[PDB]
């Protein structure tokens, strides 16, 4: 069957710490909706 | 300019870097505790005659 993954599949993409930002990443994620 | 930090690395986390790609809070490979990091005081020098 099927269904839909509405915002899972969503990991730390580096092993570096970031606070109160909005980080952009290209890397091997799940889209969402999928 | 280093200083005890009460920032959160996660266990493989091991450098936490800056806007500008610089290390901002270091984790020492020693002892497993999160270091604030500073770039000590700078600025102009004014002469006024």
């Amino acid at each position: 069957a099927y269904t839909n993954s509405f915002t899972r599949g969503v990991y730390y993409p580096d092993k570096v710490f970031r606070s109160s930002v909005l980080h952009s990443t290209q890397d091997l994620f799940l889209p969402f909706f999928s | 300019v280093l200083t005890e930090s009460n920032k959160k690395f996660l266990p493989f986390q091991q450098f936490g870097r800056d806007i500008a790609d610089t290390t901002d809070a270091v984790r020492d490979p020693q002892t497993l505790e999160i270091l604030d990091i500073t770039p000590c005081s700078f600025g102009g020098v004014s002469v006024i005659t």
